[PDB]
């Protein structure tokens, strides 16, 4: 209450109010689903439409060749901070002609992140991303938080009934790292569905899908290049 | 370095099959004084890669500062991504190329050898920024006395054993003892392979000077 | 109310934003270190959040010099930002006096930074406390703590987080000062499944990393077989 | 007096057809009167579409390019598709002219396709004029290349000849004969030729051999 | 910080700046200070506070100020302020005789001190000078 | 009082939500993008007879392919304003082609949280801007009609309400548009629709409407080209 | 270059030739030396080529951005005055650039010569470049406001093609354009070689 | 520096210091302008009276540039501060375009140096608005009013300050082909307008007109009361 | 090579200047006014290098403009050559030093006709007459010859037409035609140029 207007104050229980708040952003996202196999990672997300007439907001933004992300909270905010992993990874390709690692590029992101927690006047970014990349190490998928934690994941849902999504995707993990391509996009694809209303579906105008791997370089599907991953959900 | 004060001389390399070879002097010339004359100038920056430099000798202990300090940073992170020997390659043409737009060189002609998944790599940079691979070098007096022998032997053969390599450097060095008055007979030879950089020495050439009667 | 700034004392001598960030500590899970004959073990409890999560995700363990490793506990984005800074105090240190630095001095040089964070209201004290760890053949082994107030003080034995209290009172009953590296990472793994509470938190994974002779005074994660004998032997402990 | 410049040579020479574009470079790096590198071509591709040619003081090439490719990165990321020909070639002229005080020792050619798939090809001065020809010559050896391609594609100071379209098969052959010449008096070229040629199809690379003298 | 900030540069609800309506009550209470214009001249009558014995009387006057050649003041309130306003004045005046090589006329050197007493009321969050 | 970068429990910048409110005392503007071209009509909100109605520009253009309405705080849209006509601009200078609609509306759309009171320049923006826009032009994806709001959030709509009566606007446009619609129904369907939800009785000086087509420019509809278009309403 | 403008009843001719010289070589033949500003404004070029079509280019912009703000067409003089402006922070720098700014607007034919050393010059007629000289005499001999339309081209081409003749540094082609009342039109472009055949 | 937020929303879209500064016009004297067909009238109340004071040294009528002025009801220390802004601005423009500035452009600077004091850390926004007048280039004549938004418009004839409702409101039934034909019934109108809120009138109105090219007369005690009786006399009948 | 020329009587200031913008070995133009108003009683006449002379004397004209916007009267002739004084001297020694030459002429109300010399260093001397550039070196004898301080603006007027003629006679340089003005107490009057 007096504790829960600036950043920098922690309450007497040793949290910080602001930064709670902010990763609500994130949880009332729509939500989006990170996963990954031996050779790939992919990204899913559901687009919310503000009316029947308007496209579906973008969810998922390409970041380098190696590199893309999705994104759940204040829009604005993911701009930002996709903006500054574009720059880093332009910079790393500038100085040493190789692409950036998914981990030290994740390492930045919690380093830029934190320093606004802890000073007066700033606040948290009010955004959390899942990143889906390939390096010498193989796939990865990363989520970031407002709080600056982040952390490397076998698969990862965030956002609006993300639970759903997560309890399917811990019940399916083990099948995760044998599975082809269109297995694994199919698994994201479902771990998602679970986070709607009974009622309603997947389909070409609300689902956006992105991957990365061994052989591609990160491409991003709409509209009608979803059709062939959404047939034979069989 | 407006002025370059205590220097080296040429630095060699040569490409074999499985692996790198580079050589270079133990001499700090100062002008025409050969001052000080058991230094490194060359160092092995990690498991892959090594490097040579001409030029002056201070701003190269600079360039072994940095360049030592950024691999001791990369390897705390634990994570299995090393710098390959193109990277730091392409980081010293960056980083040259960036002190020569600032009118304030560091005044160094390099050569960057190493061994990284089953490739060997050679590449030059200088003070302006000037860089490209090549399957053999030599900097300063040893672009006109070495890299002419260095190339004809590629020619007739390019591929080379480890030990034809080490020979035909060992020629070099011996031309260069002869005719590059700031050099001076004794030097180092490097070696990148999938093992590892070793650096051997200090050795010597055998040389000849029966010459010296036949004038009459 | 007196507790809003870290720029305000409370009417009895208190700063109790340096307290409040201190209980953020003091929620975190366990970490411990030990110096012994021939170095410095660490262990720490890390609690696994979601079966999602990587192995090694979320590290609480850090080399912050070649020669320097860092455990953590408190907020962890902060723990991070403080790793980072203790590193690059290290390669400062090497750039200016060409050496590596003492690891007292990185530790007074960290604390420090730390203090500078508890005296105003434009900024907010670390939630976290870590400990420093070293060995060499010139200083033998050193292990320092800094908490979120800036004190800094070195030990035979230290533990930080929740079940703190617990973990030094079996740390004291080792007989650490006689023991090598090799013994003493076994009694780490053994403490954390002593003061770990299954019933209240279901799952974690042990991090250990050590520094001594045997690493050559590089600072380092403890191998794999290593481990995972030291958490069987800790295992069996528990009976 | 440091001098930040060196020249290393190089030349480079490009063709519009009416469905393509040829881009060629020898490969041969100098300095002073010694040779770098028999193995540098001069020759970048920037998009499917659109290949540059650099040629000059090798630093500066280094750079340009590294910078090209960060810009046309910048470009897919906020306008969401690659750069055109053309709007490649605005921006280097605006690049190029960022160092009016310290210039890039660097003359560039870009040859690639427009919008409706024709040849295009935009030569630049260093420090950033440009327009669109329909072939040019740069570097070491344009002088030698430049008159017999204005007489040869261009058909100038000839009587009594069709102006036919210029078929790959004749550009092609062109190209080989002018470096040819070239090698034969400049003393920069020499080596090897590389030849990129753009079409819708892609972009497909030919070598020829040249006089290493 | 947030807190402790009065906000001394901002409009109440009736679109009034209460600080400067404080300092006018500050003036009111000062020494009385008349000023009076005749045909051949000007003057300046104030009450002066300083009058307790033990008093020393070193100064030309207590609240006339001599502004350049041509001008003076008299001032009622916060005497401090008073000095840093007529230094000000002195300056401002100096300089325009510098750049013109005449006199400022009255009303500019006026102006030109209101409009620093003006920008104290609108940005910088300081107390107006009363 | 808290600060102007302060999040809600409900992870909302109270700000941003305050801001999105001051759109509803805006008048109501319609955007709608048929595939021969968009159009923008807005209802001016003429206040007094003595004020110059040709004075009230709701409608801007921003380069020749592209308009812009707003609604909200009005004095607050110049800055976006003149920031997307700049791009535009520099856009064309570097890169010699026409700017997209999407990327115009990004570029303004990256000012939108900018504002803060300890990071920045000596005095920078102290709030969010009050104001919505609809972004409206032709470029090689074709037409588009493109709206941004406070938040920084932009989005393509095929059709689109902002101000005071939008809900109310936005249904009527759910209910009357179709993919295949024309560019002259579509104008006709956008002055029904303001027809209904303004206060005061529609007429040839209190709205603006502009259309930009593939064939040609932003074009501001003149009094006379509004009444021939008004006779069928 | 040899590049010329002339104000005359029917409006303003603006004239070039198309030669650009590195040194003594050649660089091109087919250089566009009048820049379209905007439909009712050219400028043209002399000096360094991109000194000239940088600070062209950058006009055009701003006179753009100017329409955009105000809601009306710049007038020439305020045109002319932010392409001065602009070059005034660089002189000494080693700009080179010659340019006229043709246009006509409420005061009618409007035509300025402005160039990298900060001159900025209202007048009748200009000839800018190093065939300037000989473009001076010929228009010269045969300017007057009140020549007829198809005369005015006779004499700009003519200028230009006997610039070509004597000055190295101009040939080419002669490009013209004549500004009117409702906008520039481009009038021709005639190969030198060509008018040779027909001037004699 | 100081950089503290002062002008933010309140729930609902409220800009309370906007709202204010709005307050503190709305206690200013009253000012009227009227677009003539070849004449600008500006006429201003009071606003003390007071037989002592210098009636020169507080006129709140103001030539910006030689084809431009204002009048201005608020803060009188805010609208000195505008005023010269604006003047500034006016040889800036001559400058840089060697033309007078239209009405328009010196309106649409102020309102958007109002505006950016709505929208800037540091400080608080101007306590005025502006009733700006003059002619084009073209001959046209021209009245604009700003307020402490930067909200501007053009108006045929408008009145700020305390009593601005009843003016309009006023203007509104009069304003009229007939009540401009002329330079007198036009600065007629002006006065009617005042005479309808002006305390003891009237006495204290200025007023001040500007035809097309010959720049900013303000009338005299005795060329004004000329005027007043009559109209004050017509309105018997 | 530009010519000004100043000439103070009684009760005005007569001033002229060429007519011409050279570049190289041409005249440009031949109608170029080198005089700039200030006010309504005051004459900048202004030459030197190319771009300085333009934006030194128009910032100046647009700062006396500003004054009396903001005071409703107009600085005095002295006021105004010492403002235009502080401005040179002070870019003297900065990044912008203007290489500018000046007369500047006026009628004040109260002290009469003054005409006012400066040089590019900014030093500045009242004079009863004064001529800048090459033709100066000509001209000035005919005027120490023929001036006095009663001169009538009709004489001052044929005193002008001398030295213009000597410059037609003797100077090598193509100056064919001149700006003449006269300020006095009702202000700035153009009158005709004169011509060769
Ligand atoms: B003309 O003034 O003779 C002509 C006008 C331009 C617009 C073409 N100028 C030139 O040809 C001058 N040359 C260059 O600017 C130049 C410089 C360099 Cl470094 C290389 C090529 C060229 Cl074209
Ligand atoms: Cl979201
Ligand atoms: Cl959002
Ligand atoms: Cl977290
Ligand atoms: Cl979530
Ligand atoms: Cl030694
Ligand atoms: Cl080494
Ligand atoms: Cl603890
Ligand atoms: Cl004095
Ligand atoms: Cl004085
Ligand atoms: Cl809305
Ligand atoms: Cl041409
Ligand atoms: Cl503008
Ligand atoms: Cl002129
Ligand atoms: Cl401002
Ligand atoms: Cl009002
Ligand atoms: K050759
Ligand atoms: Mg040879
Ligand atoms: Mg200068």
């Amino acid at each position: 209450n007096q504790y829960d207007n600036d950043v920098t104050v922690w309450s007497p229980q040793g949290r910080i109010h602001q930064i709670e708040y902010a990763m609500e952003a994130v949880k009332q996202g729509s939500a989006t689903v990170g996963l990954k196999s031996k050779t790939h990672a992919v990204l899913v997300a559901l687009k919310r439409a503000q009316s029947e007439l308007a496209a579906h907001q973008k969810k998922i933004l390409h970041v380098d060749n190696h590199i893309g992300i999705s994104i759940a909270g204040l829009t604005a905010d993911a701009r930002l901070l996709c903006n500054f992993m574009r720059q880093e990874c332009l910079d790393s390709r500038f100085v040493f002609d190789r692409p950036l690692p998914v981990s030290r590029l994740v390492s930045l992101i919690g380093s830029k992140t934190q320093i606004p927690t802890q000073r007066y006047g700033r606040r948290p970014y009010g955004v959390g991303l899942l990143i889906a990349g390939y390096d010498d190490m193989g796939p990865h998928i990363f989520q970031t938080c407002p709080s600056a934690n982040y952390f490397d994941c076998r698969a990862m849902s965030i956002g609006a009934r993300s639970q759903s999504a997560r309890t399917y995707l811990e019940r399916h993990m083990s099948e995760f790292m044998e599975c082809n391509l269109n297995e694994l996009v199919k698994h994201g694809l479902r771990a998602l569905r679970e986070t709607l209303p009974a009622e309603q579906d997947l389909t070409t105008k609300n689902v956006s899908i992105g991957i990365v791997g061994k052989d591609l370089e990160f491409t991003i599907y709409d509209d009608d290049d979803v059709s062939p991953f959404l047939e034979g959900l069989e | 370095t407006q002025n370059p004060m205590v220097t080296g001389t040429s630095v060699l390399g040569v490409k074999f099959e499985g692996g790198v070879v580079i050589a270079a002097d133990m001499l700090g010339s100062y002008g025409s004084l050969a001052r000080f004359r058991n230094i490194s100038r060359i160092m092995r920056v990690n498991n892959s890669t090594m490097l040579g430099a001409s030029g002056d000798y201070a701003d190269f202990q600079y360039l072994k500062q940095v360049l030592g300090q950024m691999v001791i940073d990369e390897e705390l992170l634990g994570d299995g991504h090393s710098y390959s020997p193109r990277a730091i390659h392409s980081w010293l043409t960056r980083a040259m190329y960036s002190r020569r737009s600032k009118m304030n060189p560091l005044w160094n002609t390099m050569v960057i050898g190493g061994y990284a998944d089953g490739e060997s790599f050679l590449g030059y940079v200088d003070m302006l920024g000037v860089a490209y691979e090549a399957p053999s070098l030599a900097t300063g007096y040893g672009a006109y006395l070495a890299q002419p022998l260095l190339r004809e032997v590629l020619e007739k053969q390019p591929v080379l054993s480890q030990t034809e390599a080490r020979d035909l450097v060992e020629r070099c060095m011996r031309v260069l003892y002869y005719r590059d008055a700031r050099s001076y007979n004794r030097f180092q030879i490097a070696t990148v392979t999938e093992k590892g950089v070793e650096i051997e020495g200090p050795l010597s050439t055998e040389t000849n000077w029966d010459i010296a009667h036949m004038i009459s | 109310g007196y507790d809003l700034s870290a720029s305000t004392f409370s009417p009895d001598g208190r700063v109790f934003q340096v307290e409040y960030a201190m209980k953020a500590v003091e929620n975190s899970s366990t970490a411990i270190g030990i110096r012994c004959k021939d170095g410095v073990v660490f262990g720490v409890e890390k609690l696994v959040l979601s079966k999602l999560y990587e192995e090694g995700s979320n590290k609480r363990l850090f080399n912050v010099d070649r020669h320097v490793g860092m455990a953590v506990a408190g907020l962890l984005a902060d723990a991070r930002s403080l790793a980072d800074i203790a590193r690059e105090e290290a390669s400062n240190f090497r750039s200016n006096f060409g050496y590596n630095i003492p690891l007292k001095h990185l530790a007074d040089r960290v604390a420090m930074y730390v203090h500078a964070y508890t005296l105003y209201s434009a900024v907010r004290p670390f939630g976290c406390s870590f400990m420093l760890g070293s060995y060499s053949v010139n200083d033998g082994a050193q292990l320092y703590m800094i908490d979120p107030s800036g004190v800094s003080y070195g030990y035979w034995g230290c533990a930080i987080g929740k079940a703190r209290q617990a973990a030094k009172t079996e740390i004291e009953k080792l007989q650490m000062k006689e023991m090598t590296c090799r013994d003493i990472v076994k009694e780490v793994a053994k403490i954390i499944y002593i003061v770990h509470d299954e019933v209240k938190d279901k799952a974690f994974e042990l991090e250990l990393s050590w520094v001594g002779e045997l690493t050559n005074g590089r600072h380092e994660i403890v191998p794999k077989d290593i481990r995972e004998e030291a958490e069987k032997y800790a295992k069996e402990s528990l009976k | 007096r440091f001098s930040p410049y060196v020249f290393n040579g190089g030349t480079i020479l490009a063709i519009a057809g009416e469905d393509f574009a040829i881009v060629a470079s020898d490969t041969r790096l100098s300095e002073g009167f010694s040779i770098h590198t028999r193995d540098s071509p001069k020759c970048y591709k920037l998009t499917d579409k659109t290949v540059i040619g650099c040629s000059g003081f090798h630093g500066d090439c280094l750079t340009l390019t590294k910078i090209i490719e960060a810009r046309l990165k910048m470009y897919k990321h906020s306008n969401n598709k690659a750069m055109t020909t053309g709007a490649i070639a605005a921006m280097l002229s605006t690049i190029l002219y960022s160092r009016r005080f310290f210039p890039y020792y660097v003359y560039n050619i870009i040859g690639g396709l427009d919008e409706e798939g024709k040849g295009a090809v935009y030569s630049f001065d260093p420090v950033g004029s440009y327009q669109r020809d329909s072939f040019k010559a740069g570097g070491s050896a344009s002088a030698m290349l430049q008159p017999l391609l204005d007489n040869q594609v261009g058909f100038k100071n000839m009587q009594n000849v069709e102006h036919v379209p210029l078929s790959l098969d004749r550009a092609m052959r062109l190209v080989k004969d002018v470096f040819i010449s070239a090698a034969e008096r400049d003393v920069y070229t020499g080596d090897a030729l590389r030849i990129c040629i753009v079409t819708k199809e892609g972009i497909r690379e030919e070598t020829v051999s040249l006089r290493k003298d | 910080s947030r807190r402790y900030d009065s906000r001394t540069t901002i409009f109440s609800p009736e679109g009034r700046l209460y600080q400067v309506e404080y300092a006018m009550e500050a003036i009111g209470h000062a020494g009385t200070c008349l000023g009076i214009l005749a045909n051949d001249g000007v003057l300046l009558a104030a009450e002066r506070r300083n009058i307790h014995k033990l008093l020393d009387e070193v100064f030309f006057s207590e609240k006339i100020y001599k502004l350049n050649e041509d001008m003076a003041c008299s001032v009622a309130g916060i005497t401090s302020d008073a000095n840093v306003l007529t230094n000000e004045l002195r300056l401002i005046a100096q300089r325009y005789l510098l750049q013109y090589q005449e006199p400022i006329p009255c009303e500019q050197l006026v102006t030109a001190l209101c409009d620093i007493k003006q920008a104290y009321t609108q940005f910088g969050g300081k107390r107006p000078f009363g | 009082d808290r600060g102007v970068n302060t999040f809600s429990p409900e992870g909302r910048l109270f700000q941003v939500e305050y801001a999105i409110e001051a759109i509803k005392l805006g008048s109501t503007a319609i955007g709608i993008q048929t595939s021969e071209g968009v159009c923008l009509a807005v209802e001016k909100r003429i206040t007094s007879p003595l004020m110059e109605p040709s004075s009230i520009e709701k409608i801007v253009e921003i380069d020749a392919h592209i308009g812009c309405a707003m609604s909200g705080l009005i004095a607050d849209a110049k800055t976006l304003i003149d920031k997307a006509r700049v791009e535009t601009q520099n856009h064309w200078f570097t890169y010699n082609e026409t700017m997209t609609v999407e990327s115009v509306t990004q570029a303004v759309s990256n000012l939108a949280l900018q504002f803060g009171e300890e990071d920045a320049d000596p005095g920078a923006m102290s709030r969010p801007f009050g104001v919505a826009l609809l972004f409206g032009g032709v470029d090689e994806k074709g037409p588009q009609l493109f709206h941004m709001d406070p938040s920084g959030t932009f989005v393509q709509c095929d059709a689109r309400a902002i101000g005071s009566a939008s809900e109310g606007a936005q249904s009527s446009l759910q209910e009357v548009y179709h993919k295949s619609m024309t560019l002259k129904e579509a104008i006709k369907s956008s002055l029904i629709i303001l027809k209904q939800v303004m206060e005061e009785k529609l007429n040839a000086t209190n709205i603006e409407l502009a259309t930009v087509q593939p064939g040609q420019n932003f074009h501001m509809f003149t009094k006379e080209e509004l009444e021939e278009v008004i006779k069928d309403i | 270059t040899t590049t010329l403008a002339f104000k005359f009843r029917h409006g303003v001719i603006v004239a070039a030739d198309s030669r650009a010289t590195a040194g003594a070589y050649i660089a091109s033949q087919t250089v566009k030396k009048v820049i379209e500003i905007n439909p009712y404004l050219l400028g043209t070029m002399a000096g360094g080529a991109a000194d000239c079509s940088f600070w062209e280019r950058l006009l055009a912009r701003q006179c753009r951005i100017y329409e955009l703000r105000n809601k009306e067409r710049i007038s020439v003089a305020a045109a002319s005055k932010l392409l001065a402006n602009m070059v005034y922070q660089y002189k000494g720098m080693g700009l080179s650039m010659g340019t006229m700014i043709c246009g006509w607007d409420k005061r009618g034919p409007g035509l300025y010569y402005v160039d990298s050393e900060g001159n900025r010059i209202s007048g009748a007629t200009f000839s800018v470049g190093s065939g300037s000289v000989y473009a001076y005499g010929v228009m010269d001999r045969g300017y007057s406001y009140d020549l007829e339309v198809e005369q005015a081209y006779d004499l700009a081409r003519r200028a230009i093609y006997q610039a070509t003749y004597r000055d190295a540094y101009s040939g080419g082609a002669v490009n013209l354009y004549h500004v009117r009342e409702d906008g520039w039109i481009r009038v021709s472009s005639d190969n030198v070689a060509d008018l040779h055949e027909k001037y004699s | 520096s100081y950089d503290r937020a002062i002008t933010v929303f309140s729930p609902d879209g409220h800009l309370f210091q906007v709202e204010y500064a709005q307050e503190a016009v709305k206690k200013g004297s009253t000012a009227v302008g009227v677009r003539g067909r070849d004449i600008v009238v500006l006429g201003v109340e009071k606003k003390s009276v007071a037989k002592l004071q210098d009636e020169r040294t507080v006129r709140k009528i103001c030539a910006l540039d030689d084809n431009v002025c204002m009048a201005f009801a608020g803060l009188t220390a805010d609208a000195r501060i505008v005023i010269n802004r604006a003047r500034v601005e006016c040889q800036s423009h001559r400058l840089t375009v060697e033309d007078p500035v239209t009405v328009e452009y010196i309106t649409r600077y102020i309102a958007s140096l109002k505006q950016r004091y709505t929208q800037s850390n540091g400080r608080r926004p101007f306590g005025i608005s502006a009733l700006i007048v003059g002619f084009d280039f073209d001959g046209t004549p021209r009245l604009y009013q700003t307020d402490p938004s930067g909200t501007y418009h053009a108006w045929k004839a408008n009145a700020i300050g305390r009593g601005a409702k009843s003016v309009r409101e006023f203007l509104e039934k009069n304003y009229t082909d007939e009540a401009i034909e002329t330079d007198d019934l036009t600065i007629k109108l002006v006065i009617k307008a005042l005479l309808e809120v002006v305390q003891s009138g009237g006495k204290n109105i200025e007023l001040a007109v500007m035809r097309r090219d010959q720049s900013l007369k303000i009338l005299n005690p005795e060329e004004i009361e000329k005027y007043v009786a009559e109209i004050e006399k017509e309105k018997e009948e | 090579m530009e010519y000004l020329i100043g000439i103070q009587g009684p009760d005005y200031v007569l001033v002229a200047s060429d007519r011409v913008a050279a570049s190289n070995i041409v005249q440009m133009k031949d109608d170029h006014d080198k005089m700039f108003k200030m006010s309504e009683k005051i004459l900048l006449l202004c030459v030197g290098e190319a771009g300085d002379t333009v934006q030194f004397a128009e910032y100046i004209q647009k700062n006396v403009q500003l004054y009396k916007m903001r005071n409703g009267y107009e600085l005095s002739p002295t006021a105004a050559a010492n403002f235009t004084r502080r401005n040179l001297a002070d870019c003297l020694r900065s990044r912008t030093p203007y290489h500018v030459n000046l007369l500047l002429a006026g009628y004040d109300e109260h002290e009469g006709p003054a005409l006012y010399y400066m040089d590019y260093l900014a030093a500045l001397a009242k004079a009863p007459f004064a001529a800048h550039g090459y033709g100066a070196f000509l001209t000035l004898s005919i005027l120490d010859r023929y001036y006095t301080p009663t001169i009538s603006r009709e004489r001052a007027v044929e005193l002008l037409r001398k030295c213009l003629e000597e410059l037609q006679k003797r100077f090598i340089l193509n100056l064919p035609t001149f700006s003449v003005r006269i300020i006095d107490k009702n202000g700035i009057h153009d009158l005709d140029n004169i011509s060769f």
